[PDB]
């Protein structure tokens, strides 16, 4: 499951102790100076299920597609009780992505042809590009994709290299939008996978942009338990404050 | 499902 590259990388090991209790990775692109940063390489060349990360490209195909378009991201929630009370409401699309309802993206990706999503993954260079596993694809099952990958996807995206169009982009990286400062703008998704129960598969992806330049970045966490979105978060966030990007 |  490994995405070769032979990509030059300034090295990061000495973030090892924010991955305590985790094999973890973080990269880092940084825009300006056109460099990656990387802790635990062979982890970030490891390809993993994307979980609530895939979300991202779920939306800009579903905007390419049509089925999101502007002033028309919205979904009446069918009153379905779901555990998170964030998904039991009405969603758009800064709802559905902040709270990664997975019903949403489900409904989005109802319309989205099998084969119609494997063009654009293969537009997009989404990691292993495999769509065979469950309906859910992309959560705990074929579809995997490394911490590289994602920042890669992230900066094609940003750099609107991406074939999807501006305001779709805009758009999605309003609905990840975390924070935004004069200084800086703070965009990310957390993605968790679960197998047995237990939390062992934790993203989260996104950017820094800056007055001057843009950090992309993802931690990956892998571990028998906890290996969730939120630490991913948490931990990136520890190590893009000690940067001073944050 | 998302109607539209
Ligand atoms: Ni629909």
């Amino acid at each position: 499951d490994k995405y070769e590259t032979n990509v030059s990388y300034k090295k990061l090991n000495q973030l090892a102790p924010y991955f305590k209790g985790f094999d973890g990775s973080f990269v880092l692109y940084n825009e300006r100076e056109q460099a990656y940063s990387i802790y635990n390489e062979p982890e970030s060349k490891q390809r993993y299920s994307p979980n609530s990360t895939y979300k991202i490209y779920l939306a800009l195909m579903a905007f390419d597609q049509n089925l999101l378009s502007l002033n028309h991201t919205e979904q009446q929630w069918d009153k379905h009780q779901y555990p998170f009370k964030e998904w039991n409401q009405d969603q758009n699309l800064n709802s559905s992505m902040k709270y990664s309802v997975n019903w949403y993206y489900e409904n989005l990706n109802k319309h989205l042809r099998q084969d119609e999503v494997k063009s654009y993954l293969d537009l997009i260079e989404y990691g292993n590009e495999e769509i065979s596993g469950n309906e859910n694809y992309w959560n705990e099952s074929s579809l995997k994709i490394s911490a590289i990958e994602q920042v890669n996807l992230l900066k094609n995206m940003k750099q609107h290299n991406m074939h999807f169009d501006n305001k779709a982009i805009e758009k999605v990286e309003n609905s990840m939008t975390l924070k935004q400062k004069d200084t800086y703008k703070y965009v990310g998704k957390t993605g968790t996978g679960i197998v047995n129960h237990k939390e062992a598969n934790g993203w989260f992806v996104g950017y820094v942009e800056t007055k001057d330049n843009t950090y992309y970045f993802a931690t990956h966490l892998k571990g028998e338990d906890n290996a969730n979105g939120e630490k991913a978060q948490q931990i990136s966030e520890r190590i893009l404050k000690e940067m001073e990007l944050i | 499902g998302h109607m539209s």
